């Protein structure tokens, strides 16, 4: 039993006035309920393909073909830590298994308390700082395996 | 254009890509991702060819013979090692991940992707890794998925949504993950869905109505059929094993149902496989139910006939123009009665009028995919036509066609007219008493009463010529539509009309000839296409007779005492306590039918009639083209007890041994002369299919496949000594695989479509001139009438709009693809596909009836109270009621009538 | 620049209308395709377009689009604003103008500099991210990121 709150289809209209396709506001309107509410459940799908005039199957694809639209339930705390080439060359395994360490989870799932979610992703265009993370919207730079759990104390 | 294949020259068509034009010239690529209907999108990346810059190039490179066009001075390889190579690896990657399945996969033996595989010449697995794994979804009783089999072809989701204008079914995920599927578990909501086990070229999709009892391709009997659940008369293949109707596969015809069906003809097959069926001719002696074979049923019912004052025929328009005749033949011409009321009687001889006297050319199914604008009035085409409603949807993708083509964009680069074409379409103006399913893609929709809808055709009419006569009486909000139509219509190059008698009134026939005449007198390219409601519903209209009421009015008055019911239920066309009591008291009731009927307890003699798989015959669709369908096997040959003749068969018999008191069965051909002898309206009908005589090289045609298996053992439970083969002297098939099925033989019925390396759906291409077109030496069925020289005049009749009485409920007909046709609710696979009997109401009127959503009203229609559940109809004008036509207890004929007494109970 | 007149309606008093609006993705590396780039604009699923179109005849909805990255359109106001003669006089080679350079990955300084074109790698890898770390010892390099 989804319904889109007030606030939601609001953005979402007017997210839909800045295109001549109301399709076009399909990605806004995913990260606009994932923003609200963290993660886009099932029923969201339904909510925004009524909302929009596109097909559920359109949206569904949409917020499953993009990496960083969740079709499900993470933690109150996002990390996001880069593994790619530059990284991978900067020593971003460390950190990696540093944050496995702590957390004491997989990359990809969630902490027992809901707290953190680990999950690996692709260039984060700060390579010159690398290993990089990405927290909720801060991006922390110059990682090194003993500052991670520092680190991850300031995210409660 | 002249392009240069493997240093051969040939002339080809320049507006197509390479890969369509090399194989029309026999050429073999293989190829995923492309469809002839579907366009070129580039996906799959298999059908790379090697093409050079000019005659003297050895380097190449590879290009995408799909998205390649076939320009003039064209030089391309196919046979390059390097284009094999990359052609083998295509193959390779798509089998990393290919599940090990093919023995316990229906699409085994059918498969696409097996011939491509075998086709390329990789056999030799050097992948070592896992392979991806999908879990599956329930897609409903039709469809069965199996997401692992799977290559990402992306063909079911580009005909589903941008073809058949689904909504339900996409792609999802990411890189190697793709799904297609719907976005949760639930039936599939198209009405076109079934073309997914044919489009897929891999065992994702499958039928699972064949799935139930599943046998191979190479195991089945297959015949060129009719499909006979609604009026358009889409081909199709019947396919049997052991006895039994096993699977309906779409028969190619360029000119009708090309590459698709629809869910009705696909999946409502069902009733030919019911257990209870006669098998035998059974006369009732008092209570007891006694069995004859076929001669002393003969004896007996000839007697009984010659001892009788006056025998009168009741036909129907499902039985064939044969078997028609044959009991017209049997009773006298005076004596015949179309199994049909009187008002579906006149409303069908006005859209036969219309049709072959209007002057206005009516189109076949293919070509209603060439008009500029729409207008369908009255008739619910999805549920009642519904392969009339997909050519409407690509009629509608016309005007982005149009666009594309104007910026010098090829015609199968769908990708890119899809993106210039965003969301212009050519004007769909819809008409109903509720939402349509058309609506989705329509210009307007107007929810209406049948007078109000006939109203706007009259006023379309006079809006676009003056002589036509004016609508008093309109509102200015219906006024500015109605010039909104006008001004769509008459800048259309070529308009389209379509109604039909499924609306139940004669003025919307009349309201939609007078749009015609008015579009044909300013000189515009105007088509009407009107939808009949029966296979043969044509033919019967054509060959003519009384109505029902008049033969139960001869029956009620003792001027007839016996009365041969063909093919007919009865209860559709009239109230089941008249019906069943002009028949009590008839002294000689006599049912040819192939379905046990309600009218059998009290018929004196039933005669087990054979059904379309069992019987030859023609049938005359919507567009009048009579299109003949054989037999696919014979019921006798594993249950040597049963005696299922065809009904022409059967009334010829009758008449021989009412005459000169001997029996003389007959040939088919016999009948389709006597039939063009005696009604010169049906002459065109000896053009459908050649004669039992017709021979490729002196050699028969094959019913089944030359691998067809178990011949010595398939009947050795029974008996352990081979049977003869059956002997099929109505025709030019065999009931054997000693025949001709070459794709270049000069015929036109097909049975099946088989070439060495194409044992797919894509063995079609074979059997084509040109891949995508026509047969090459044409299309089976001939148009019965050419236009007329002369139209009609404009027809004055306009009735007033509908005012809602107190007291009386006027009866909204609401049709089903799945449940409206009489033999498709029979098939046991439908029940859980067709919806809940309910009974639609108006918000005003539920309001004030103090009802609401659910619950239970019941009303007295012909002194019979039944109750229904009551579902809110928003688009439903108040004073009307809707109910769902042709489903139990509700005729068809019900349409328009009154309803009293609807109270809560 | 709304608020100064600079975007909006009635651009500098010449009648130009102009709207500029910001379209953060969501996460996927396809998306920078420009055919890709411009389905993922519409809303759909980032794949790419065949092309003949090319976006510049049918592009964004179906109008004519013009994709262009981030540099080039910051390397258009120096063209506009100092001229043509001192933009091909930059440097002496076929590449006109100035690139943003830099080396990454265990190197003194990882940074990001604006050379001209035909500066050599040495001298980026030297001369401006200080050569290699202590204790390590140059093997390869790509000069154009994950692709090259
Ligand atoms: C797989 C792929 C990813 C690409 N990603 C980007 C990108 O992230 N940013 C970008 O500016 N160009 C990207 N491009 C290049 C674009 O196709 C296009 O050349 C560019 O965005 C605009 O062209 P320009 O160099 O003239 O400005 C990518 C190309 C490909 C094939
Ligand atoms: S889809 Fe084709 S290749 Fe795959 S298991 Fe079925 S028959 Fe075999
Ligand atoms: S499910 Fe079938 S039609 Fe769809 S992409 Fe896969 S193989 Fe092609
Ligand atoms: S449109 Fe009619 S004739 Fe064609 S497949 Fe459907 S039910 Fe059969
Ligand atoms: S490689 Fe990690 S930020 Fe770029
Ligand atoms: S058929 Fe050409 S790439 Fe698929
Ligand atoms: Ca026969």
């Amino acid at each position: 039993a989804f319904e889109l709150s007030a606030a939601e289809r609001e953005a979402i209209e007017h997210e839909m006035h800045h295109y001549e396709d109301p399709r076009a506001a399909s990605i806004e309107a995913l990260k606009i309920v994932q923003k609200q509410r963290g993660w886009v459940p099932d029923g969201a799908i339904h909510a925004i393909a009524d909302v929009l005039g596109i097909p559920a199957s359109d949206v569904e694809g949409v917020a499953t073909f993009y990496s960083q639209i969740f079709r499900q339930p993470v933690g109150r705390h996002v990390i996001r830590y880069c593994d790619s080439v530059v990284c991978h060359i900067n020593g971003y395994q460390g950190i990696q298994a540093a944050l496995e360490k702590k957390l004491n989870i997989k990359p990809g799932q969630t902490t027992f308390d809901g707290r953190f979610t680990l999950l690996p992703t692709c260039c984060l265009g700060n390579c010159d700082k690398g290993p990089n993370m990405m927290i909720d919207e801060d991006t922390h730079a110059h990682l090194t395996p003993e500052a991670i759990p520092e680190l991850l104390e300031r995210y409660k | 254009a002249t392009i240069h294949v493997d240093g051969k020259e040939y002339e080809v068509n320049g507006a197509d890509n390479l890969l369509e034009a090399c194989l029309s010239l026999g050429l073999d690529i293989p190829y995923f991702c492309w469809h002839p209907a579907l366009g070129s999108v580039g996906a799959c990346r298999q059908c790379a060819v090697k093409q050079y810059q000019n005659a003297e190039d050895t380097r190449g490179r590879l290009v995408m013979s799909c998205m390649t066009p076939a320009s003039d001075g064209t030089f391309i390889s196919i046979d390059d090692e390097e284009a094999k190579q990359f052609r083998e690896s295509v193959v390779e990657w798509l089998m990393t991940n290919h599940p090990h399945d093919c023995p316990v996969c229906e699409e085994g033996g059918n498969c696409h992707l097996q011939d491509m595989t075998v086709m390329t010449g990789h056999s030799f697995r050097r992948y070592r890794f896992t392979k991806r794994t999908h879990r599956n979804q329930d897609l409903g009783p039709f469809i069965s998925h199996e997401m692992n089999r799977c290559i990402a072809c992306y063909r079911c989701v580009r005909y589903y949504k941008d073809y058949a204008g689904g909504t339900d079914l996409g792609v999802y995920g990411a890189h190697d993950n793709v799904y297609f599927g719907r976005p949760e578990d639930g039936t599939l909501e198209s009405e076109f869905s079934g073309n997914l086990v044919e489009i897929c070229p891999t065992g994702v999709f499958t039928d699972k109505t064949h799935s139930e009892r599943y046998n191979r391709k190479w195991d089945m009997q297959f015949a060129p059929s009719i499909c006979q659940q609604c009026s358009i008369g889409c081909n199709i293949s019947p396919g049997e094993r052991y006895g039994e109707l096993r699977r309906i596969e779409n028969r190619y015809n360029g000119t009708v149902n090309h590459y698709f069906l629809c869910d009705r003809g696909r999946f409502g097959y069902g009733y030919v496989n019911l257990k209870d069926r006669p098998r035998q001719p059974v006369q009732r002696r008092g209570d007891d139910f006694i069995t004859l074979n076929a001669e002393q049923a003969m004896q007996g019912a000839a007697d009984i006939l010659r001892q009788s004052k006056k025998v009168i025929g009741i036909g129907s328009p499902r039985a064939s123009v044969e078997s028609n005749f044959a009991l017209r033949e049997l009773v006298g011409e005076e004596n015949f009665y179309t199994g049909i009321a009187h008002g579906e009687q006149e409303r069908l001889q006005l859209a036969l009028k219309v049709l072959r006297e209007g002057g206005i050319y009516t189109p076949a199914l293919r070509e209603i995919e060439s008009y500029d604008a729409v207008l369908v009035l009255g008739e619910d085409v999805t549920q009642t036509g519904a392969r009339v409603a997909l050519a409407v949807r690509q009629a509608v993708k016309g005007k982005a066609r149009e666009m594309a083509a104007a910026q010098k964009v090829a015609d199968w680069q769908i990708a890119a007219i899809l993106n210039i074409g965003q969301r212009a379409k050519h004007p769909l103006f819809v008409t109903n008493v509720d939402d349509t399913r058309l609506d989705d893609i329509a210009a307007w929709t107007y929810r209406a009463p049948v007078e109000d809808q006939a109203r706007l055709g009259f006023a379309i009419a006079h809006a676009l010529d003056n002589s036509a006569p004016a609508v008093d009486g309109i509102e200015p909000e219906l006024q500015s539509k109605i010039d909104v139509i006008v001004q769509a219509l008459a800048g259309a190059k070529k308009p389209l009309i379509i109604s039909g008698t499924n609306a139940g009134s004669l003025e919307v026939i009349q309201a939609a000839a007078n749009v015609a005449k008015a579009l044909k007198g300013r000189g515009a390219d105007v088509g009407i296409t009107m939808i009949a409601r029966s296979v043969n519903s044509m033919g019967l209209g054509i060959m003519g007779g009384g109505s029902l009421e008049e033969a139960l009015t001869e029956l009620e008055t003792g001027r007839a005492d016996a009365v041969v019911v063909l093919e007919n239920d009865l209860h559709r066309h009239a109230s089941a306590t008249r019906v069943n009591a002009a028949l009590a008291k008839a002294p000689l009731v006599m049912v040819v039918d192939h379905q046990r009927t309600a009218i059998m307890e009290n018929a004196h003699l039933v005669l087990s009639a054979a059904s379309f798989a069992e019987s030859d015959g023609t049938v005359i669709n919507n567009e009048g083209r009579a299109q003949r369908f054989f037999q696919v096997y014979d019921p006798a040959y594993y249950d040597s007890k049963t005696v299922m003749l065809e009904s022409w068969r059967w009334l010829h018999s009758l008449h021989s041994t009412l005459l000169s008191r001997e029996v003389d069965w007959t040939q088919l051909d016999h009948v389709i002369d006597a039939v063009v002898a005696k009604i010169p309206e049906l002459a065109g009908i000896k053009d459908a299919a050649p004669d039992a005589t017709f021979r490729i090289r002196g050699q028969k045609l094959a019913r089944e496949p030359h691998r067809y298996s178990g011949r010595t053992a398939m009947r050795a439970n029974i008996s352990v000594h081979e049977p003869r083969q059956p002997q099929d002297i109505d025709t030019m098939f065999t009931f054997s695989m000693e025949g001709n099925n070459q794709p270049t033989a000069h015929r036109s019925q097909v049975p099946f479509a088989w070439a060495p390396g194409w044992n797919s759906p894509q063995a079609w291409n074979k059997f084509q001139d040109e891949v995508g077109g026509k047969l090459r030496f044409g299309d089976p069925g001939v148009r019965l009438f050419e236009t007329s020289e002369n139209g009609l005049d404009y027809f004055t009749s306009v009735p007033a709009r509908f005012q809602p009485q107190d007291g009386k409920w006027r009866i909204a007909p609401y049709y089903h693809l799945f449940g409206s046709d009489e033999l498709s609710q029979r098939a046991p696979v439908f029940q859980s596909r067709m919806p809940q009997p309910y009974i639609k109401l108006n918000p005003a009127d539920a309001a004030k009836l103090g009802v609401n959503a659910g619950t239970r009203v019941s009303f007295s229609y012909d002194g019979n109270t039944v109750t229904l559940p009551v579902e809110i109809a928003e688009g439903l004008t108040a004073g009307q009621v809707g109910l769902p036509m042709g489903m139990s207890g509700i005729a068809p004929v019900l349409a328009g009538a009154h309803l009293e007494d609807l109270k809560e109970a | 620049a709304t608020e100064a007149g600079l975007l909006g309606k009635n651009i500098m008093g010449t009648g130009f209308d102009f709207e500029l609006f910001v379209h953060t993705g969501a996460g996927r590396y396809i998306c920078g395709e420009e055919t890709a780039l411009i389905n993922s604009l519409e809303g759909r699923r980032a794949n790419p377009r065949s092309k003949p179109p090319f976006p510049a005849t049918s592009g964004a909805w179906g109008k004519p689009t013009c994709v262009n990255n981030v540099e080039t359109l910051c390397n258009v106001p120096a063209i506009l604003a100092n001229g043509v003669e001192w933009y091909q006089n930059i440097s002496k080679s076929k590449d006109a103008g100035t690139k943003l350079m830099g080396f990454s990955g265990r190197v003194k300084n990882p940074g990001l500099w604006e050379l001209p074109f035909g500066t050599t790698a040495r001298e980026i890898l030297e001369d401006y991210a200080g050569g290699m770390r202590d204790g390590l010892k140059f093997k390869a390099w790509q000069p154009g990121g994950a692709g090259t």
